RNA sequence: UCUCAGUAUCGGGAGGAACAGAAAACGCAACGUGAUGUCGUUAGUAACCGCGAGUGAACGCGAUACAGCCCAAACCGAAGC
RNA sequence: GACUCGUACGGUCACUGAAUCCUGCCCAGUGCAGGUAUCUGAACACCUCGUACAAGAGGACGAAGGACCUGUCAACGGCG
RNA sequence: GGAGCUUUACUGCAGGCUGUCGCUGAGACGUGGUCGCCGAUCGGUGACUGCGACUCUCACUCCGGGAGGAGGACACCGAUAGCCGG
């Protein structure tokens, strides 16, 4: 489906209605510091490794709207619930 | 002034610098064609034998002893086991190199019983250490106020019971506060959760 | 499973074992100072229990009695020389370098004095070529070119018993015969005929490996049976 | 993985008890405590854990009993055993 | 330590199963083996960023192995 | 519920192959990098190190009764990493 690059919509932090830019969010990188990541370093040994000797894996058909509203006023970005979209793609 | 004995001490600081690395490279030479309990007249390193409580006197003895470095030598399961359990390669031993050669040396003198011991360095394929025994029945000892509580009855065999200094260190016992929960009095009265 | 039969044989029970005791020389070139020449004179021939193949009883100057590695050719009362300086006839033992090229030779040395240790079977003998202050070239059996030091000492002539393995055995107990006389474990089960327990290539409803038979090199032991790191197989191509 | 469990069992060894023990401690942070063991408590608390099932202290406090010392080296240098 | 008081006319590891006449076609998959410009390929050391240090992020280089190529069926097997 | 057996089931563990560190030393070529001193970003010059190519002997290994010989900083062994591994 289609959707506005741009809108007005409501800023819950301006807390007023403001035209919002709207892009995918992208995935930031791990830095390998958190407490997980010491815990897997620390428990994985001789043997099974328990939680850590699992493969992630599975993809539900269709994913949910994954997305970013940022105001174009005062900047900041705020998060909405998504839906199911096969496809996503911005009308500018 | 600086005692003769600080030399020995600051040389053996860095056993691959200078005139010691020479030497070493020389006598581990002779070492590697000796046996596994050697009794030899004078300690390598004077300073840390005296240190340790060495005298030159009757009833004090010296002997270095070579031991395999790495893990343990250990047989695979011949039965069901866990996971966990079923490991050979990276399993090693409680125990360090140096109190499984104070055993070895006690061993070789049933009548002696294990003062101290020190390292006097490695191959690739060994180590070797050092190790002061004194002589329990000895009236020499028996009349040395400095080691003559080593002849008591509750000290026989205290190599064998990690009465040594290597002994206590290895069993934990190094720490008087935090970390020591499960070390002292003893590993058994711990239940065996020390290390 | 259980362990696979060539697993019992590292055990060394004697059921393995050569039948060591009733073996009568371990057969090495004597050792001669050096410089020198020793000769010696060829008192009896007598069958080898370990070769199956002929063995001669020598008697040196020095009076040392022993047996040694025999050539075709080779009787009582011939005398033999080994050393540097011996003459070049066949049961001399010389270093390949003082050996004319072109002589076939047998019991090899790898190494200078080991005794011997290529070519020392029935009618077998290595071929020296090549001659240097540096390198022996020698021709093995097999077929090998093997690069050897001149000082290594080996034996003129080829070795006795030549076309033993002409004469078909014939029969089962002809075959046992020998196989008493040697460290093997015979007569020989195939896998394919055996339980799954028993062999990679046990079990199923009928006989067949049920894997290809070519096994890599690094396969550990109790897998590592059929055709070993084979290069190729068959006949044709 | 975890659990059963450092259990069963095995190897080595001491004593009438053993082990520990005079701080490179604690950290109710202090202008405070003062070797060690044990008992009671702190507390199923902190901490661990397919953060599942389970696992699980310590400091302190109230008690019991109390005990503090010897080398190595410096400086002497055969005055010694 | 067995094989081995042994040395390729030898040992080992497998398949078939005296003699006789014979034993065709297939290397795509799988296995083994060889080669490999290029691609992929870990850790140490090395370079960059980060951190007064460290965690960590990246880079360069590139072993065996793999991709890719080739050999091989009295290899596993196949012959509609 | 159990066991024996199988495999391109899940997860691991031996074993084999291979890189790397220690044992582990001397000399030296090609090249690149972090670099200091002989010069007024410009070049003769320490050391360090990436890189792949080479020679020694002195550890270590094998042969030899020995004298010595063959190997040689590799291999063995210890540690670790990747691949294969019913
Ligand atoms: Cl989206
Ligand atoms: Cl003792
Ligand atoms: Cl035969
Ligand atoms: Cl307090
Ligand atoms: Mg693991
Ligand atoms: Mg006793
Ligand atoms: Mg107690
Ligand atoms: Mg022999
Ligand atoms: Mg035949
Ligand atoms: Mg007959
Ligand atoms: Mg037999
Ligand atoms: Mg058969
Ligand atoms: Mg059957
Ligand atoms: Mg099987
Ligand atoms: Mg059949
Ligand atoms: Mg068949
Ligand atoms: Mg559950
Ligand atoms: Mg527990
Ligand atoms: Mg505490
Ligand atoms: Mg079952
Ligand atoms: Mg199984
Ligand atoms: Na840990
Ligand atoms: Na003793
Ligand atoms: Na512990
Ligand atoms: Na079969
Ligand atoms: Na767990
Ligand atoms: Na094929
Ligand atoms: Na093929
Ligand atoms: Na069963």
């Amino acid at each position: 489906m289609q959707m506005p690059r741009r809108f007005n919509t409501y800023c819950p932090h301006c807390n007023e209605h403001q035209e919002h830019e709207v892009e995918k969010v992208r995935s930031g990188r791990q830095t390998g510091m958190k407490w997980i990541d010491r815990q897997r370093e620390r428990n994985s040994g001789i043997g099974n490794d328990g939680k850590f000797s699992k493969v992630p894996g599975g993809d539900k058909p269709t994913k949910k709207t994954d997305l970013k509203y940022r105001c174009g006023e005062c900047g900041k970005a705020h998060l909405r619930e998504g839906w199911r979209a096969g496809r996503l793609e911005f009308q500018e | 002034a600086r005692s003769a004995y600080s030399y020995i001490r600051d040389a053996w600081k860095n056993p691959g610098d200078g005139q010691l690395a020479e030497l070493q490279w020389q006598r581990q030479q002779e070492w590697r064609n000796e046996g596994a309990v050697e009794r030899i007249e004078r300690p390598t390193r004077l300073d840390k034998a005296r240190s340790q409580g060495y005298k030159a006197k009757q009833g004090v003895i010296v002997a270095r002893v070579s031991v395999r470095k790495g893990s343990a030598r250990k047989r695979r399961h011949k039965a069901g086991r866990r996971s966990k359990r079923q490991g050979v390669t990276r399993i090693t031993r409680r125990k360090d190199i140096q109190r499984v050669a104070e055993e070895r040396a006690s061993r070789t003198f049933p009548n002696l019983r294990v003062l101290n011991s020190y390292s006097v360095g490695q191959d690739g394929r060994q180590k070797w250490h050092e190790v002061i025994l004194i002589d329990p029945n000895h009236p020499a000892i028996q009349n040395d106020d400095d080691l003559s509580w080593i002849c008591a009855d509750d000290q026989a065999d205290r190599v064998f019971r990690g009465l040594t200094g290597a002994g206590r260190r290895n069993r934990g016992l190094s720490g008087k506060g935090k970390g020591s929960e499960k070390t002292r009095p003893s590993l058994r009265s711990n239940g065996g959760k020390g290390k | 499973g259980r362990r696979i039969q060539g697993q019992r044989r590292g055990r060394g029970t004697s059921t393995f074992r050569a039948p060591s005791h009733r073996y009568k020389a371990d057969l090495e070139h004597r050792k001669v100072e050096d410089g020198d020449v020793i000769a010696g004179t060829v008192v009896d021939i007598e069958h080898d229990p370990a070769r199956s193949a002929p063995v001669a009883a020598v008697e040196f100057e020095d009076g040392d009695r022993r047996l040694i590695l025999a050539p075709e050719g080779v009787g009582v009362g011939d005398e033999l020389q080994v050393g540097v300086s011996a003459e070049i006839a066949p049961g001399n033992t010389l270093p390949l370098a003082e050996i004319p090229e072109g002589v076939p030779v047998c019991n090899v040395e790898s190494s200078p004095g080991d005794g011997g240790k290529f070519a020392r079977a029935s009618g077998v003998n290595a071929q020296l070529l090549t001659h240097d202050r540096n390198v022996a070239v020698v021709k093995l059996p097999s077929g090998e070119m093997k690069r050897l030091d001149p000082q290594c000492r080996a034996t003129i002539g080829v070795v006795a018993g030549g076309g033993r393995t002409d004469k078909p055995f014939v029969k089962a107990g002809n075959k046992h015969h020998k196989m008493k006389a040697r460290g093997t474990k015979w007569p020989n089960v195939r896998g394919v005929a055996m339980n799954a327990v028993d062999h990679p290539f046990g079990g199923g409803g009928r006989q067949h490996p049920g894997k290809p038979k070519s096994i890599s090199r690094n396969a550990p032991p109790g897998r590592k049976v059929g055709d070993i790191a084979s290069k190729r197989t068959g006949r044709g191509g």
